[PDB]
């Protein structure tokens, strides 16, 4: 009469590694890493993201006139830009510190666009022409909606000066620009004088800007350039714009309403109406696992990204009949 | 057929147990207590690796101009080498803990084998293949007492000494 | 007759963790991490740190006139600034690269302040008025002590020029400024001409600055601004200041005497007369242990900071009656 | 009462030792040599973890303007993720070395038990509970020879074989 | 002269083996199979540490101006602390794997000792010192069968029981 | 009759460490770390590096006239500069973003230098005088070969403007400068007018620059300064240079032909004719080992640099007679 002591042997075909032995079959093992993903943008806890449609970050912030589908997209879990948008800074130029502003907007989840300066309220100066073939609306000549391109009234551009008193109790993002005409004549015809300034000042900000007149190679048919600036007017700060020309005057500004952990993805993928605990640059991840190797650029409650495509962790015994 | 000659397809509800042959027939039966302990331990091991010892790191990549290439390459080098570090840490921890899991199962079965040898004392011959020929009749009442660790070696001490003496 | 082999059992109530088991009572265990700290600034090897009192870094470097408690605080183990000091750049402005100069001073342990240009030696120009309600001394009008605000003498501000030959054989920190008046008239009344320059040249330095005239919102009652510059005059460098106005002329400069590992803490904690091997932003740490979790921002011979508040390391046995 | 059934409140100057009962009475005494070796080993383990394997890292935080937010967030991300890494390294090393410390003590006591079994050879019955019934009178002079490892099994070889034969 | 008393200068082509003395003389001979397994395992361990678990990191150092001292100090701090991290990782892994290598060799020799005890069963006295006095003549044909694990204990079972009974 | 089980004992004197034990002699151990290196610059895969001879990076890029040994050194595995090259920016000055350009050249393996603008083709202006004692060729007065220092012709300096149409299908590195004269007179004598501009513009670049006149100390006998600028003209981009003075006009430019993993070592060491899998700042490394501690600054297929000088990894047994 007899009794033996033993362990489990198994149908299991699953292998794991140690430092001294590879491809060791065991009675059971878990895969720790997740690699399947879907390949659209979902909402994070039911909060939808926004598409910039066919606009650059810059085109959206400056109000490229073909970016009107975007008006009233004012809150988001995150933002999707396409990698080569068609509607940028249409009048050729640059937005100073565009990258620092891009980072700000990684931290912004809701803004509210308002009129900080009436288009009409700048004095003896033409608010009315200020349109160009570079910045078309339909087939018709327009300009960035968030600023107004002031020119002479009746053969004179006076010294114009207005102040914005930030009474919103929150950070206001303000944008404006300076015109860099191609020739002295373009300067004369628009600002009825030879050389102008833009002077911007708050309790914390202080800059003079001047046109730089020179012929550059044409972009959207323009030899001239514009440089667009932004700053944050903090609550209770007043900010004064003085100018006698070359001024892309502020009109619309953005009250920074909700801060929080956002992102800007660059991708061609489509926003769908689904939810995900976790969203990556190349698709959403739906997993109970705590590691993944889909893509490092992730938002939501996510597994730790790792280089390794598989971690087979032994639970069971060595398995030998 | 003991544990030295391998595992048992037919151990149903556990990782370690006992195979017996007596007069009433044959049976395989899992060891509830040594199995659950191993399961609590491996559940601890998984839960430590995937959460608690799984310190979280999310990639922060910003944009840079064509004359911010130094800061661009630096921010990307930080992200790359820190992923490389968490990725080594995960693969190594799995490799080192896989070796330890395999040694724990080996070591758990050999602990049952010796908890049973100490209960059985002079009443069974250790056949060396991880089995025990008893020196007395061990009916299903006797076997279940070996399995649930209530086997008092005095109950069968004399019967055993008499059968063994005669060998 | 018999002998047994055995181990220790214990009063011990102390628990430790492993990968396979939590809260395992053991016969003895050491705590590796240190969490007690005191909450003042002590000296590091008997070298006291300094308080900036009620001044910003900027106020201290430029010599805000209410920062006189600071004269003769010329060496330190480290520096403590309050998070919102009251006495900054009193005449509203900016110190260019204030952050890079802050880093320099993380590396500076002793300076020596000296008169590089006599206030009275600039030529036919008033060294004597050059005071404003912005920069009060007591209840009386003053100005930054390390520069002098030169104005016209008898209705004329000539072109002034002086050179500093750095013969100290060590780096000299020099500061000066440019006045950005609010109106042409403020420019006229002070510099009896319509437009000025400040020209600073050395073997390595080369800048011409011009006033930028505009009304900014008032700060300390001033619509004007000043931009304060600094540079390091390296040993054997000569640096020439040329100006015909808007010039906050250098007076006092700083010989950078000792370099070494310093810090600048921002905190409201007080400097006491004690020593510590180790000083953190929120207090001093007195420990024989090699890890701590008090605060990461540390100076002196310090334990490694970690996130983890406790590491219970087993020394003894499992402990079972 | 041996080591299988648990530890001894009453082991004074050591971690491992011997409980004896002879004709002159009863005693517990620590094992000087196996205790010191374990202490040298654990002292090495602590001294390696708190210094030498405690590679130093001090946080560098500088100040940045409102338009240096990218470099500010990068410098803080480097500091955060590198503290995270040294913090994992410390907690992991403690967790893995706690398991090894517990297994070293277990393994040290079972090595004494076997260094004593090999000295005692055929002169004592291994009772299995970590004890030894001798087959001869073991006076305090005999016990102290077992404790200090000078017990020659020839001194008691015949007396033992004679008492054992008769069982 | 067994393995408990130490190693053998004179084990030629192996890490573990057998010393015998019979009537035809004395010999040392390496164990081909247990040696090669240890070698495959240690070869795996080295190859894992120097490549595959040796995740690559190259220093990125750029140049900076006198007013880029913040960015200079940060780029150098990233490089320094990431080298420090890969340097800890290598030294730790070597320290932990050195302990494991030494314990593997110790544990491999004790497994041969027990694979041989289980083959030999009741035919040899375990001398305790890692040797075996047989209870029968073991000629070079018998020894070579112990070495290559073909030793059937039935062939010598009666001879052994007869010599042992008489002791 | 008896058989024992045993292990190896050894000659071996070699020690290793564990967490519980130091200096444990073992039957065998490998040293993982490599510490020997040779101390010259070899080729990587039979591709030789270049010496800049006696020029700074800047002198080489701008074409310091004493750096003609360097013409036809157009491809390399990497670049060696000496710690104190003798021929730099001879006319005292700076190259803006020299460090960003140094990083670019870590990525560049082959360029091709070509004439983008004929020295003679600028309009009515003297291409011919434009030389100085600062920038000697032999013992005779010269100037940087890659730019030309334009001055008045027949007592007048007109507004000049030329465009480079990049039709190379590859990135062209273009360099130019601005003259900062010491006095208005030096400005007048060279640019026969009182004040000048340099205007540089492409589809993606845009800048005006102006001289800054001031009395500096002399360097290489010059009280004037020059600031040298660079940009990458992408394929199909046009870049226009417009100026009426203080212009160091582009002449030669560099087609960036091959990109790949390069380096720039600063060192004394000599380029020899040998190959190496691996080249460090202080010499070449020839090892089968997978760790080294020679120097972190490495190029080629290299072992992991580590702080630790030795890793003794046990293979064999404990070793005890
Ligand atoms: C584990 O086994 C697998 C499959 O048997 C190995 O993967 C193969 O590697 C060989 C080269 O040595 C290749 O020829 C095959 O392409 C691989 N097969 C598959 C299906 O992927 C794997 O390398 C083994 N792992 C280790 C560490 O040895
Ligand atoms: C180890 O012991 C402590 C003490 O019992 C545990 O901490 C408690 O955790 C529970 C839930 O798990 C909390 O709600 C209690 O409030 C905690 N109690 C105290 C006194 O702090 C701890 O979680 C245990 N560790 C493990 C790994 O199981
Ligand atoms: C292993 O042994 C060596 C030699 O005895 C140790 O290194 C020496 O340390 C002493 C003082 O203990 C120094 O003054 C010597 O200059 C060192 N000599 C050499 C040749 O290295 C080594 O540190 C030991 N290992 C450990 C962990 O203690």
């Amino acid at each position: 009469d007899e009794i033996c002591i033993g362990y489990l042997s198994n149908n299991s075909t699953e292998k794991v590694d140690t430092i001294i032995e590879s491809n060791v079959t065991v009675t059971s093992s878990v895969e720790l890493v997740e690699n399947e993903y879907t390949g659209s943008f979902c909402s994070i806890d039911g909060k939808a993201p926004i598409s910039l449609g066919d606009c650059s970050f810059a085109g959206w912030i400056l109000g490229n006139p073909m970016c009107d589908d975007l008006i009233g997209k004012t809150s988001w879990s995150y933002i999707v830009e396409k990698p080569n948008p068609i509607n940028g800074i249409c009048y050729p130029g640059t937005l100073e510190n565009e990258e620092e502003l891009r980072l700000k907007f990684s931290g912004v989840l809701e803004f509210n666009k308002f009129e900080a300066f009436t288009s009409n309220g700048w004095g003896s100066v033409n608010s009315g022409a200020g349109v160009t073939a570079a910045c078309k609306f339909g087939s018709s000549n327009s300009f960035f909606r968030n600023m107004v391109w002031l020119i002479h009234q009746s053969g004179t551009y006076p010294v114009i000066r207005r102040t914005f008193n930030n009474t919103k109790g929150r950070d206001v993002l303000m944008v404006w620009g300076v015109h860099h005409p191609a020739t002295l004549k373009e300067h004369q015809d628009l600002y009825k004088k030879d050389n102008s300034y833009v002077a911007v000042g708050s309790e914390s900000y202080n800059r003079r800007f001047t046109p730089e007149i020179s012929t550059r190679p044409k972009v959207n048919g323009q030899a001239g350039r514009m440089t667009f600036y932004w700053t944050i007017v903090k609550p209770e700060e007043a900010i004064t714009f003085e100018s006698n020309g070359a001024f892309l005057a502020p009109r619309y500004a953005f009250e920074l309403v909700s801060l929080g952990n956002g992102k800007l993805f660059r991708s061609d993928l489509n926003i769908e109406s689904c939810s995900t605990k976790c969203q990556s640059e190349i698709g959403w991840i739906n997993t109970n696992r705590s590691f993944h190797s889909v893509h490092r650029n992730t938002i939501g409650d996510c597994p730790k990204y790792v280089n390794v495509k598989s971690l087979k962790l032994a639970t069971g015994l060595r398995n030998v009949p | 057929a003991g544990f030295i000659e391998g595992g048992w397809p037919g151990l149903i509800n556990g990782w370690y147990g006992f195979q017996h042959r007596n007069e009433e027939g044959t049976g395989i039966a899992a060891d509830k207590e040594s199995t659950q302990t191993a399961i609590d331990q491996i559940t601890s091991k998984v839960n430590n690796i995937v959460d608690r010892m799984n310190t979280n790191f999310e990639s922060v990549q910003h944009e840079f101009s064509e004359i911010e290439e130094r800061i661009n390459q630096l921010s990307k080098h930080v992200d790359d080498s820190v992923i490389d570090i968490w990725s080594y840490n995960a693969q190594l921890l799995v490799l080192l803990e896989n070796e330890k899991t395999l040694d724990l199962h080996d070591s758990n079965v050999r602990n049952l084998h010796e908890k049973v040898r100490r209960m059985l004392k002079d009443n069974a011959k250790d056949e060396g293949n991880g089995c025990f020929t008893f020196y007395h009749k061990c009916d299903n009442e006797c076997i279940e007492k070996v399995r649930n660790g209530t086997y008092d070696h005095k109950e069968f001490e004399e019967e055993s000494r008499l059968n063994r003496q005669e060998i």
